[PDB]
C-alpha cells in the first residue's frame, strides 16, 4: 500500500505564497501519478496540477503560472508552490497518488490540507 | 517518425507535415517496424503523389492495442473510446517501444485510459478520466459506490508482455485538396548534345540539348520560337540555360 | 485593443487617368522581338482612375477597406517607407482566413491566420524630440490566431524611419489578385523626381508569387506604420504618401517584347478601333489603306415573349 | 449465389490480385510466384510485405 500525508497548509494574506508538501510512504515503487486536487467550499473536486514521473506537468488554467508542481525523489515528496494566492484559491487541497498495477485511478488520497487566503 | 516522444495514453496527439518535400520510400524503407499498414496506397509510390497534409495520431500504448487503434475496427474503442471516419484515407504505421516507454524502477507517472462512458464521433480526441456512471444517483463529484473509474491500467514494465508491450504508433489519414509535399523529382543528371525525348523541368518534349547563349530573366524558365514552340531551356536549378 | 481616432477629413474621391499602365509578365517564356496576341484580365490604358492622398496638412489619413473584386492594379507613391504591406480578407474578423503582407521595421512579414483585425487599424512609432529617434512602439491590428496556413520570413534589415521633405520621387506599382486559386502578385518599384502627377512611359509589373490556394477574399487594405511624439490622438502623422488603385478587365493586347524578352510595347484592343486594327495587323505599325477589323453588331433589347389572346381556361371553381 | 454462395464466405475460390505489369486481355495467368513488394526478396517465409 501507499501512504500520502499533506502538510504546509494554513492562513495567508492575499498576494502571499504557500508551499504544500506531500510525503509518500510505504511502497513507493507503486505510485505513478502525483497531482494536487482542491475542493473549495460548495464546489466539486478539481485537478489543479499533476506531474509525471518523467517530469511532465499540466495545470488548470486558473492556477497556471501562479502554481508549480515538482518532486523530490530522495525525499519521496511532491510539492505545490502557490504564488500570488487569491481568495478563490481557498479550499482543501488533496495530494493524490495513483497506483501502478490498478485501474489507473488516484488509488491513494491524502487527508487533505486546508489553505485559506484572507482578503 | 524518428520522434522520441509520443503523447500520453488518453491524449492521442495529432501531427502534420506539409509545405516541404518528403521522400516516402525511405520512410517505407526502414524495416524497423512491427506495424506497417497503409490502406488505399502502399507505403511507397507516394513520391509521385503530392498531398496538402496528413494528420498523425501520436501516443503511447501497449502492444495489445497496436491493432485496436485503426479505422474500420470495432470494439470497446468504437463505442466508448475512439471513433474514426468510415471513409478513412491514409495509412497506419507503428513500431515497438517495449523497453522504451517504461522508466527505470517504473515510470512513476503510469496511468491509463481505455474506456469512458461518453461517445466518439469519427476522429475525436477524448482525455477525460472521470468515474464511470451507469445511473443510480448523482455521484456529486464523489467516487465509490456506482462511481467507478472506466479506465483500467495497462501498467507498463520494461519486460512488458507483447499485449503489454509499448509501441510507437502513428495513425495517418491523408488530406489533399493546393498539394504541398510530394517526392523529390525520378529525375536524373544533366546531359547535353544528343537528340532526346526530354522532360525539361517538368516540361515533357523532345529535341537535342545544347548550351544556350541566350540571356534569360532570373525566373525565366524557357523560351519558345514563334508559334509558341520551345527554343531553349533553363536548367531549372543551376538556372543555366 | 483598437481605437479609431478622430481628426480625419472627409473628402470626395479624387481621380486620375490611366495612360499606358497596367502591364505584367504572364508566363515565364522567352519571347524576344515578337508581336504576340493574347488576352488577360487587365485595366485598359487611357482609362480613368481614382486618386488617394494621405497628406500631413486632419492628415487626410485614409484607411477605407477596398475590395478584391477581380484583382487590383495598385500604384503607390511613397516618401519614407510609410506603407509596409497590405491585408486581404472578407470579414477581417477571423471568421475567414485573411492574410497580412506587411514590412515591419526590420523585415518583410507575412503571417496568415484568422486574425480578428480591426476596421481601420494601425500601429504608431514613438518619436523623440529631445534626441531625434523613432522606433515602433505600438502594435494594434489583430486579436486571434487559431487557423494558420502560410508563413514567410524576410532577411532582417534596418530601416531609417526618417521622414524626408520635398517631392515624391518613389513609384511603386503593384498588381494583386487571387484568381483560380492563384494568389497572383505582380510588383516593382522605380525612382522618380516628380512631386505628384502621373508619368507616361512603360513598365510591366513583374510577378512576386503565384500561390494556387483557392480561397474567397473579397476586400483588402494596406498596413502602414507612422511616427509619434502631441498625444496618442494628436501627436502623430499620416506621412507624405499617395497610392492609387484599379480594378482589372478582360482585355486583349498585342505583345511586344525586346531584342530580349522584355515587354516593349502594348495596346488596348477593347478600347479603340485603331488598337483593334493593330490586333488585326499583328504589327505595331500601320500602312496607309483602309483595314476591315470586325463586323458590327446591334444590341438586343426588351426581350419579349408574347402569348396570344387568352380565351378559355379551366373552371376550377366547379371542383 | 444459390449454387456458389456458402455460409462463412466461399473462400473455396481464390485469385491472384497483384501484378508486376498491366495484363493483356483473355490471357489466363495463375502463376503462384509469391508477390514481392520489397526490396529484399524472400526466396520464402511468407509474412509481412
Ligand atoms: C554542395 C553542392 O551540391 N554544391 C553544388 C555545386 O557543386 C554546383 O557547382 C552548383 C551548381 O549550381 O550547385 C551546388
Ligand atoms: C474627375 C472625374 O470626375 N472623373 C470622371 C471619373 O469619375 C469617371 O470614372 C470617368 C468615366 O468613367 O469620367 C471622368
Ligand atoms: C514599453 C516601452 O515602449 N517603453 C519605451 C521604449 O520606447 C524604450 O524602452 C524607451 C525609449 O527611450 O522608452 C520607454
Ligand atoms: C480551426 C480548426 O480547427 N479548423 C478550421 C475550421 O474551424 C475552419 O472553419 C476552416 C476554414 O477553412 O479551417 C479549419
Ligand atoms: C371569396 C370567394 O368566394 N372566392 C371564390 C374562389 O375561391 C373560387 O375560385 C371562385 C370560383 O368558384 O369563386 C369565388
Amino acid at each position: 500500500q501507499v501512504q500520502l500525508v499533506e502538510s504546509g497548509g494554513g492562513s495567508v494574506q492575499a498576494g502571499g505564497s504557500l508551499r504544500l508538501s506531500c510525503a509518500a510512504s510505504g511502497y513507493t515503487y507503486s505510485t505513478c501519478r502525483k497531482g494536487w486536487y482542491r475542493q473549495a467550499p460548495g464546489k466539486e473536486r478539481e485537478l489543479v496540477a499533476s506531474i509525471t514521473a518523467d517530469g511532465a506537468t499540466y495545470y488548470l488554467d486558473s492556477v497556471k503560472g501562479r502554481l508549480t508542481i515538482s518532486q523530490d525523489n530522495a525525499k519521496n515528496t511532491v510539492y505545490l508552490q502557490m504564488n500570488s494566492l487569491k481568495p478563490e484559491d481557498t479550499a482543501v487541497y488533496y495530494c493524490a497518488a495513483s497506483v501502478k498495477d490498478f485501474t489507473c485511478t488516484f488509488n491513494s488520497w491524502g487527508q487533505g490540507t486546508q489553505v485559506t487566503v484572507s482578503s | 517518425f524518428n520522434a522520441t516522444r509520443f503523447a500520453s495514453v488518453y491524449a492521442w496527439n495529432r501531427k502534420r507535415i506539409s509545405n516541404c518535400v518528403a521522400d516516402y520510400s525511405v520512410l517505407y524503407n526502414s524495416a524497423s517496424f512491427s506495424t506497417f499498414k497503409c490502406y488505399g496506397v502502399s507505403p511507397t509510390k507516394l513520391n509521385d503523389l503530392c498531398f496538402t497534409n496528413v494528420y498523425a495520431d501520436s501516443f503511447v500504448i501497449r502492444g495489445d492495442e497496436v491493432r485496436q487503434i485503426a479505422p474500420g475496427q470495432t470494439g470497446k474503442i468504437a463505442d466508448y473510446n475512439y471513433k474514426l471516419p468510415d471513409d478513412f484515407t491514409g495509412c497506419v504505421i507503428a513500431w515497438n517501444s517495449n523497453n522504451l516507454d517504461s522508466k527505470v524502477g517504473g515510470n512513476y507517472n503510469y496511468l491509463y485510459r481505455l474506456f469512458r462512458k461518453s461517445n466518439l464521433k469519427p476522429f475525436e480526441r477524448d482525455i477525460s478520466t472521470e468515474i464511470y456512471q451507469a445511473g443510480s444517483t448523482p455521484c456529486n463529484g464523489v467516487e465509490g459506490f456506482n462511481c467507478y473509474f472506466p479506465l483500467q491500467s495497462y501498467g507498463f514494465q520494461p519486460t512488458n508482455g507483447v499485449g503489454y508491450q509499448p509501441y510507437r504508433v502513428v495513425v495517418l489519414s491523408f488530406e489533399l485538396l493546393p498539394a504541398t509535399v510530394c517526392g523529390p523529382k525520378k529525375s536524373t543528371n544533366l546531359v547535353k548534345n544528343k537528340c532526346v525525348n526530354f522532360n525539361f523541368n517538368g516540361l515533357t518534349g523532345t529535341g537535342v540539348l545544347t548550351e544556350s547563349n541566350k540571356k534569360f530573366l532570373p525566373f525565366q524558365q524557357f523560351g519558345r520560337d514563334i508559334a509558341d514552340t520551345t527554343d531553349a531551356v533553363r536548367d531549372p536549378q543551376t538556372l543555366e540555360i | 485593443q483598437c481605437v479609431n481616432l478622430t481628426t480625419r477629413t472627409q473628402l470626395p474621391p479624387a481621380y486620375t487617368n490611366s495612360f499606358t499602365r497596367g502591364v505584367y509578365y504572364p508566363d515565364k517564356v522567352f519571347r524576344s522581338s515578337v508581336l504576340h496576341s493574347t488576352q488577360d484580365l487587365f485595366l485598359p490604358f487611357f482609362s480613368n482612375v481614382t486618386w488617394f492622398h494621405a497628406i500631413h496638412v486632419t492628415k487626410r489619413f485614409d484607411n477605407p477597406v477596398l475590395p478584391f473584386n477581380d484583382g487590383v492594379y495598385f500604384a503607390s507613391t511613397e516618401k519614407s517607407n510609410i506603407i509596409r504591406g497590405w491585408i486581404f480578407g472578407t470579414t477581417l474578423d477571423s471568421k475567414t482566413q485573411s492574410l497580412l503582407i506587411v514590412n515591419n521595421a526590420t523585415n518583410v512579414v507575412i503571417k496568415v491566420c484568422e486574425f480578428q483585425f480591426c476596421n481601420d487599424p494601425f500601429l504608431g512609432v514613438y518619436y523623440h524630440k529631445n534626441n531625434k529617434s523613432w522606433m515602433e512602439s505600438e502594435f494594434r491590428v489583430y486579436s486571434s490566431a487559431n487557423n494558420c496556413t502560410f508563413e514567410y520570413v524576410s532577411q532582417p534589415f534596418l530601416m531609417d524611419l526618417e521622414g524626408k521633405q520635398g517631392n515624391f520621387k518613389n513609384l511603386r506599382e503593384f498588381v494583386f489578385k487571387n484568381i483560380d486559386g492563384y494568389f497572383k502578385i505582380y510588383s516593382k518599384h522605380t525612382p522618380i523626381n516628380l512631386v505628384r502627377d502621373l508619368p507616361q512611359g512603360f513598365s510591366a509589373l513583374e510577378p512576386l508569387v503565384d500561390l494556387p490556394i483557392g480561397i474567397n477574399i473579397t476586400r483588402f487594405q494596406t498596413l502602414l506604420a507612422l511616427h509619434r511624439s502631441g498625444d496618442s490622438s494628436s501627436g502623430w502623422t499620416a506621412g507624405a504618401a499617395a497610392y492609387y488603385v484599379g480594378y482589372l478587365q478582360p482585355r486583349t493586347f498585342l505583345l511586344k517584347y525586346n531584342e530580349n524578352g522584355t515587354i516593349t510595347d502594348a495596346v488596348d484592343c477593347a478600347l479603340d478601333p485603331l488598337s483593334e486594327t493593330k490586333c488585326t495587323l499583328k504589327s505595331f505599325t500601320v500602312e496607309k489603306g483602309i483595314y476591315q477589323t470586325s463586323n458590327f453588331r446591334v444590341q438586343p433589347t426588351e426581350s419579349i415573349v408574347r402569348f396570344p389572346n387568352i380565351t378559355n381556361l379551366c373552371p376550377f371553381g366547379e371542383v
